[PDB]
This record gives structure tokens, sequence and C-alpha cells, in this order.
């Protein structure tokens, strides 16, 4: 919808897609907020999404910003679960790191890509803390 | 491709679902699926990589094949219980109950041929055998090594799955995946079942199509490759082939010859004595149908192989200047192949 939406997602605006984004698994996170049967499918489409990693593609950067806050929340709302793959995991945050990357090629601000990068420390620092 | 691509991979994973889609097993996947526990999260991981081939679908390519992450991803899963029956032939290689292991690996040998159709139906799982260790898949190459070593139904399998890999495989991934055969034509023997023998020989069709096997060749006779396996072709005890099954067998060595003699590139050969032989073989078949003198849909199918059979003759005669030197040795089978090539042009119509 996001790349569909184009000048009518820029009249959306950042906030209808924030509205979901508080709408479904923020910050409370656990597994009552995830469906466990959306399971990776959900994660898949924001992979799918991260995948892209269209944030110049958006209308709007703050409503891309917005996704990528959602997506940010979304790597905080992850935790490991059934029917999840860290390595499924792992190539999205691989896809998310090339996003990142061109955000930081041309990005005002880190913004929601600093709480990405956070949350890109997140598991980094979990496989400092074994390997 | 797109969603009907995605409901292809779907039917892969329900011929998966389907207990069992390999031949001589109650059950595929499920029970027969299920670190062991590290080998568990890949099973739980194949499943959503099942659900993943659902939900999303030149030479080398072929016929168009849908590709799925989550079907690669099973690939993986697939490869550990791949593993795990490698594991068994990795303990029979050590060894100089352990049955029972190896029946619980010729299981996870027919989900990996399961896996292997599933291959065939999905690009990406290819792919990932394509990418290999670094080439052959480490999996794969292990499973070669169990190739070596029921369990010559799962190598023919195997084979049939390294034939399927091989139309997947670019001819230059295809020759470095070609000599493997070399070594599979050691292991393949008379002894070893005539349908894992026809399985090899659509394997040598794949291998032909490889360029090394295509440079691999006839002539240097028994310590060339292929004229020892045609050596062995002319034999044709075929023990295990019965009836239309060793004449499937026959055809099938007589469509790799075809493929040979359509190649421009294709005594001092074993193959070419062993053609001879073959030729006489397909004499005393030809026998057979002259006294058959084509309404079973086996006996119109013989009668074409019978047609493609003197067609090799034809292509054999061509081949050899020295047709009659051939000839002598097939002489009391020359005579009765001309009364056959007679009842030949009458079979055609």
């Amino acid at each position: 919808l996001v790349e569909m939406d184009t000048d009518q997602l820029k009249l959306y605006e950042e906030p209808l897609s924030k509205l979901i984004k508080t709408l479904f698994p923020f910050e409370a996170e656990a597994y009552r907020n995830i469906e466990p049967v959306y399971l990776n499918m959900l994660l898949e489409k924001l992979c799918v999404m991260f995948e892209d990693g269209v944030l110049m593609r958006l209308k709007s950067d703050l409503l891309k910003a917005a996704l990528c806050h959602l997506l940010q929340y979304f790597l905080k709302f992850v935790p490991a679960g059934y029917e999840s793959a860290l390595q499924v995991r792992k190539v999205y945050v691989r896809n998310i790191c090339k996003a990142l990357l061109d955000v930081l090629g041309i990005e005002v601000d880190a913004e929601y890509l600093l709480g990405p990068l956070y949350a890109a420390l997140k598991m980094e620092s979990m496989e400092i803390i074994e390997e | 491709w797109r969603q009907r691509s995605n409901t292809q991979g779907s039917i892969l994973i329900n011929l998966l679902l389907k207990q069992p889609l390999i031949p001589g097993s109650s059950l595929s996947l499920c029970h027969l699926l299920s670190s062991l526990s590290a080998l568990r999260e890949a099973q739980n991981l194949a499943f959503t990589g099942l659900n993943l081939v659902a939900r999303n679908e030149g030479g080398r390519r072929a016929f168009p094949l849908c590709q799925l992450p989550g079907a690669v991803h099973f690939l993986p899963l697939v490869q550990f219980f791949i593993g795990l029956h490698c594991q068994a032939l990795q303990d029979l290689a050590a060894a100089k109950p352990e049955d029972s292991v190896c029946i619980l690996e010729g299981f996870s040998v027919t989900a990996l041929s399961i896996l292997q159709h599933l291959v065939c139906h999905s690009g990406a799982v290819v792919s990932l055998l394509l990418s290999g260790v670094g080439g052959q898949h480490p999996l794969l190459k292990m499973l070669l090594h169990l190739l070596a070593f029921l369990q010559a139904s799962v190598l023919t399998q195997c084979l049939k799955v390294l034939v399927k890999l091989a139309e997947n495989t670019s001819c230059d991934f295809l020759p470095r995946f070609q000599c493997v055969f070399q070594v599979l034509p050691k292991c393949l023997s008379p002894e070893t079942p005539l349908p894992s023998v026809l399985l090899a020989v659509e394997l040598l069709s794949l291998l032909a199509d490889h360029d090394q096997l295509a440079p691999q060749l006839c002539s240097h006779s028994e310590g060339c490759l292929l004229l020892l396996l045609y050596m062995y072709i002319t034999s044709r005890p075929d023990r295990v082939a019965l009836e239309t099954q060793w004449l499937q067998l026959e055809q099938e060595v007589v469509w790799l010859l075809a493929k040979l003699g359509v190649q421009s590139p294709l005594s001092n050969c074993q193959c070419n004595v062993e053609v001879v032989r073959a030729l006489t073989v397909m004499l005393h078949r030809q026998w057979l149908t002259v006294r058959r003198a084509p309404r079973t849909d086996q006996q119109r199918r013989t009668v074409r192989c019978l047609r493609d059979t003197v067609l090799l003759l034809h292509g054999l005669s061509q081949k050899d200047k020295l047709f009659m030197m051939h000839c002598v040795e097939v002489l009391h089978q020359f005579d009765q192949v001309m009364p056959g090539v007679s009842m030949l042009i009458r079979g055609l119509p």
C-alpha cells in the first residue's frame, strides 16, 4: 500500500501508518502482540519492505521515518519465537543493514535509523556476549 | 509463474506432506520428518519455509522453475536431515542396529529424494545446491560419498536427483559436477540393480550435456570411463530389469546414444566394440520383435525403440568404415538383424 498510495500515502502521512504501528505490536511486544499464526509472515512482509528498503520511494521522509521507526519497533518487538527464524531475521537484518547504509549515505539525521542501529547493536551484542 | 508458481511450490510441499510420496515409505515428513534440537528447529524452519514456498513461487533454467527462499531454507533443513542420513553413511564408512540407523538414513534419503523432487520443482532449492559448499553442496558431497557406499535404490534416487540437478545446473556447473559420475561409474556394477543402472544411464545423458563428461570419451577403451560403461551395457545382463523395464533401460541407453549422435564431437574404444555387441543385443531384441511380428503400448514403444535401434545401427555403420569388422563379430546376429531390418521395414507404415 505505501508504494501504491504515493501522494495519497503522503496525504495519509506518517500518522495513519504510525497509528497502525501503534495499533499492532507497539512497545509491549510479547507473544500477545504478534499473532502466532502471522509468525514469520507478518515479519516477512516487513522483511520484504526491509529488502526493498525504499526510504527514497516513500513520498514523505517522516512517513518513511515512521516506517523505519516501526521496523525498529518490530526489531524490539521481535524476540526469538516458534515459527520465527534468527537466520531469517538476520537476512532481514542484513536487508535492513543495506537499507540503513543507504539511509546513512543520504540521511539528514540518523533518526529512526539510529534506533535501528541500537537494535543492530542488540543481538550483535549477544553474539559478542557469546562468540 | 507468480501465484501459479507458488501453487507449484505448494504442490511440491503437498507431495512432502503426502505420506509417503517416496515409494516404499508409509509416511513422508511429519513423524518421518521428526544438534537434534537444532535439527528439530530446522524442521520447524522447513515447515515455515514450506509455508513460505506456498506463499511465494537460459538452458540451465530450462523450463522456468519457481524459486522459494523458504524452499531453499527447507533445503538447508533437508540438508541437516540429509546430514543425519550422511552421518549414518559416515558411521558405515567408519565401520570396517546399524542397519536400523541405515533404514532411518534411507527414510531421510527418501525424504532427500522427495526434497530432490522439490528441488526439481523449486529453482531456489536447486540454486542452493548449485552454490554448494563453495560447487557441490557439502551435504551433496557427503551424499555422493554415501551414493558410493534399498540403499542402491536410494543411490539410484540420488543419481536421478543428480540428473535433475544437472538439468538445473549450468553446463559449466554441470562440468564441475561432471567426473563425480566417473567415480560413480566405477561404483555402478552389473551386480548393482539395472533400474539403478537405468537411472545412471539417465544421469549419463545429463553427464553427456556436461562438458567434463563430454571431455570423457569412449576412446581409450576400458581405461576410458564411457567405454567401460558401454561394455557393461553391451553385456546387458539386466538381471534386475524385467520385460518392458529391461527394454526401457535399453531405450534409455538408445536415447543416450542418440544424444551422443546429436553432439558434433560424438578395440581402440571398448564402447565401439561394445556398440557392435549392443547392436547384437538390439538385434536379439529385434529378433524377439520379429518373432512378435504394436497394439500393446509397450509393443508400440518397442516398435519405436526398434526404429530408434535401427537408426542407431545405421549410425553405427556410418560411424565405422569397417562396419563389416564390427559386423563379423555380430554376423550371425547380423543375418538375423537383416531379417529383423526387413521386419522393421514391414513394421514401418
